[PDB]
């Protein structure tokens, strides 16, 4: 419609905002609907720019503010629908749901002594594990490429070596925002000439609590691996 | 195609689809009223009306609201969106069947299942209308032809349809020859509900579970309390006629009309839906999946989708032809629905199925492919696997039932299915119920070939050749040794950049963007099981993007043209009178404004004059610089 609005998010620190192109272009303020709060996850969104006129041939601003350490709201993912309202000139409008959820930013790298580590692998949440073979690239830049994308730790190494091989099994640690240490050991093949690693038949081993988000993880994660259109 | 959702459970007596939304608000007589907007598989509301139990939904008629009637006895208008109750009245002796909203001083009707039904003014305060004509227990009431005009079934084995009048019941006439109501051959029985002589059609048949009305004519389809679910027209008023809707085991509870199709839908108490036609009518076939006891049926007067109630549960289904068939011609997108009608290129105001002479979700397509010219197109249509089907083929000129053997842009003939192949002029007809190789020089072509009869792969589906070969495999018209066979993959179909040259690909999930022929330029991919994305040409590449609308990329660019409105999916290009679709509605006809085209190229000449002159402007939608503003 002249009225175009166009919006996106932008999750800026912490806060996932909301840019909100309303644009009306509208023949006027024409009359606007109706919007409603909520409870969400640790979040809550909370904010509404107040007016509802969809001001004319005009171009308007609307935030969110997003509350994001609040309301729990346990529909995983997000994935939640959501009311912009049909309201006041709308006889519709966007319901809607989100997608657009994840995982591998939001959990930060954290850290364990070895041998506790080992026994603590095994002791964890064991039920999930998701595969990692296959990219374009080697588990140095690969791995740092991963790494930086969800954010997230790989505990020690041992030379031996990634390098000639190596032949190394990269264990792995994190924990969130909301609080939940994930666990990983991943054993991998990697790169180098007629040697090996240019898939890997690795057994990532993903250990999250519920098995839902771990596993979950363990694709999102799968998704992370490589680099290809969304 | 496939039903979305499903648990068995609630014993449900009256129902409603909604012709709006894809809702489905329901009645149990567990004493309960249920609105669930049915879309998001989510129930806004729920309120038992009363410890006793409810029969009866019915339409306000507006947008969202439910008018409810319980063993309470009491008309209710609870709009669940603004989830308030618009004007209280209770009810007489029994529950409220249907409701009617008028206004010349915003005026109302109620419906009702019991003794009368009462029509009342709120603003200049007088009496728009009396009904009395109904007893007790009201199992389904009607709307007629005139919405205001109406019929009623009863569990006191009448039937009732009533005159109004804007100071109660009355009709003036003298003009007719005979009626079908009761006048020739046949003819079913009054009832008694009422005492004047309009009709009270006799609702025994142990009582009558169900009426539904035939808008401007009198058809009455129904649901009985026996096993005869009797049909009668009073349109006509046949004979076997008396005729007793059977099941094999007991029962028909109800069998009902859907607005659109020409069709009875039965269901009853063996476990069992039973398929009856209606066009030709005859019972089809049962189809059998439990509850041995149900009460309503229902199709969408949306006809979104379709639904069957019953006791010990509930079943939604979804239909699709997941993904189907098109042909282009002058700034037109041609459909063949997955689901949906027409839309077939324009639009106008909310959503536009394209109803034109080029036909195109509608028929029952095998296959449907442009066969060039701004003026033709050729179609196989009795679908399915026969030993082989009819193609008749049109012209856009003037689309037929069967266009012209005569004229070489109407023929039709016989033949199963028909389908493009690789090396682009072969070309595969079925005309068998199996290999046929189909080759011409011509694109108007309906030509037959059995030599490449070639087997191995027994008649069903690819086009490019895959019977799921997972490979375009390119042939001429025999041959018992390939040419070559490509590893890449289809939709099963291959997108040609109008008529028959398109390396621009489709891919079911994913589609890849080639130039003609494998050269894999780039590859798409997205996940969302649904929608499109369009190239003018050869990969153009469009992409919808929300409530924007946007240019993929071009020269070095990527741009936004103009922005979309609401789901939208880029199908292709057609022109410059854009066209657009979600699927197959919420579409468009579209003033164009490229974005990014002018773009690289501009910007490759250093050129700004027309973005400036455009004066358009962002930057950041969440961002926007980033295409290479960013960079």
């Amino acid at each position: 419609d002249p009225v175009y609005a166009e919006a996106y998010v932008h999750v800026n620190q912490y806060d996932i905002v909301l840019d909100v192109l309303v644009v009306n272009q509208t023949s006027d303020t024409l009359q606007n609907c109706t919007l409603e709060l909520a409870t969400l996850g640790d979040l809550k969104l909370v904010e509404k720019p107040s007016p509802l006129t969809l001001a004319p041939h005009d171009f308007a601003n609307i935030k969110a503010n997003v509350k994001v350490a609040s309301t729990e709201n346990g529909i995983i993912f997000g994935n939640i629908v959501y009311d912009v309202s049909g309201a006041a000139s709308d006889r519709n409008c966007v319901v809607l749901s989100d997608i657009h959820i994840d995982i591998m930013d939001y959990i930060q790298p954290a850290t364990c002594t070895d041998a506790e580590f080992r026994q603590m692998w095994a002791e964890f949440e064991w039920e999930n594990k998701v595969t990692v073979n296959t990219n374009m690239t080697d588990l140095n830049d690969y791995l740092q490429h991963i790494l930086k994308s969800t954010n997230m730790k790989c505990l020690t190494p041992e030379k031996a070596l990634s390098g000639y091989c190596g032949f190394m099994a990269a264990n792995l640690y994190a924990r969130s925002i909301f609080g939940e240490d994930a666990l990983a050991n991943v054993s991998i093949e990697k790169p180098v000439h007629q040697g090996p690693d240019a898939a890997v038949t690795g057994h990532i081993r993903i250990r999250a609590k519920s098995q839902g988000m771990a596993l979950s993880l363990g694709d999102k994660i799968n998704l992370s691996q490589k680099k290809t259109s969304l | 195609m496939l039903t979305k959702f499903e648990t068995k459970s609630a014993r449900v007596k009256g129902l409603s689809f909604h012709p709006k939304r894809p809702w489905i608000l329901t009645s149990l007589h567990n004493g309960v009223i249920q609105l669930w907007d049915y879309r998001m598989c989510t129930l806004i509301d729920k309120f038992d009306e009363h410890d006793g139990p409810v029969r009866g939904i019915d339409f306000h008629k507006q947008q969202p609201l439910f008018v409810s009637g319980g063993d309470d006895y009491k008309i209710k208008v609870w709009n669940y969106k603004l989830r308030r109750c618009l004007f209280t009245l209770l009810g007489h002796l029994d529950y409220i069947r249907t409701t009617f909203f008028h206004h010349e001083y915003p005026w109302i009707l109620s419906a009702s299942d019991d003794q009368t039904i009462r029509v009342w003014n709120w603003q200049s305060r007088t009496c728009v209308c009396v009904l009395t004509g109904h007893n007790h227990y009201v199992m389904c009431a009607q709307f007629h032809p005139s919405e205001d005009l109406v019929v009623s079934a009863s569990l006191d084995q009448t039937v009732r349809v009533w005159d109004i009048s804007g100071l109660r019941k009355k009709n003036l006439s003298p003009g007719a020859v005979e009626s079908d109501v009761r006048g020739i051959t046949g003819v079913d029985l009054f009832g008694t509900t009422d005492a004047v002589v309009k009709h009270v059609l006799e609702g025994h048949d142990r009582g009558v579970n169900w009426a539904a009305f035939h808008p401007t004519m009198p058809l009455i389809v129904s649901g009985a309390d026996d096993r005869q679910v009797k049909i009668w027209r009073m349109n006509e008023s046949k004979a076997w006629e008396v005729d007793t809707c059977r099941g094999h085991y007991n029962n028909v509870s109800c069998a009902v009309f859907h607005p659109r199709q020409e069709l009875i839908l039965s269901n009853s108490e063996d476990k069992s839906i039973r398929v009856w036609d209606m066009s030709k009518r005859t019972g089809v076939q049962t189809f059998r999946r439990d509850h041995d006891r149900f009460w309503v049926l229902a199709a969408h007067p949306n006809l979104n989708l379709f639904a069957a109630g019953h006791d010990g549960g509930m079943i939604v289904f979804k239909l699709e032809r997941e993904r189907p068939a098109y042909a282009v011609h002058g700034n037109m997108l041609h459909y063949v629905k997955d689901r949906f009608l027409r839309q077939l290129d324009f639009n106008s105001s909310k959503d536009v199925a394209v109803m034109q002479l080029r036909s195109g979700s509608k028929f029952p397509v095998f296959n449907m492919s442009y066969n060039p010219a701004e003026n033709a197109v050729l179609l196989c249509t009795r679908a399915s696997n026969l030993e082989n089907s009819t193609y008749d083929l049109y012209t856009i000129p003037k689309d037929a039932d069967s266009q012209n053997p005569d004229a070489p842009e109407g023929k039709r003939s016989s033949g199963l299915t028909a389908v493009w192949v690789a090396r682009n002029r072969f070309a595969v007809l079925d005309r068998m119920h199996s290999l046929l190789i189909k080759n011409l020089k011509n694109e108007i072509t309906k030509k037959i070939q059995v030599p490449n009869c070639d087997e191995i792969f027994y008649a069903g589906t690819g086009n490019l050749l895959l019977r799921d070969a997972d490979s375009i495999t390119l042939f001429d018209v025999q041959q018992k040794r390939t040419l070559a066979s490509v590893k890449i993959s289809k939709v099963k179909y291959v997108i040609w950049s109008a008529d028959m040259s398109h390396v621009a690909l489709l891919a079911k999930h994913a589609i890849v963007i080639c130039n003609r022929k494998l050269d894999a330029l780039c590859n798409i991919h997205e996940n969302i099981r649904v929608k499109s994305g369009a190239w003018d040409e050869s990969g153009v590449f469009i992409y919808t993007t929300s409530n924007h609308i946007k240019y993929a990329v071009t020269t070095g660019d990527h741009g936004i043209i103009r922005t979309l409105d609401l789901p939208i999916y880029v199908t292709r290009v057609k022109g410059n009178n854009v066209y657009c679709l979600d699927r197959e509605c919420r579409p468009r006809v579209l003033t164009i404004d490229p974005t990014e085209f002018k773009f690289k190229l501009a910007l490759i000449n250093r050129k700004y004059d027309e973005v400036l002159h455009m004066v358009r402007n962002a930057k950041l939608v969440g961002q926007s610089i980033i295409a290479y503003l960013q960079k």
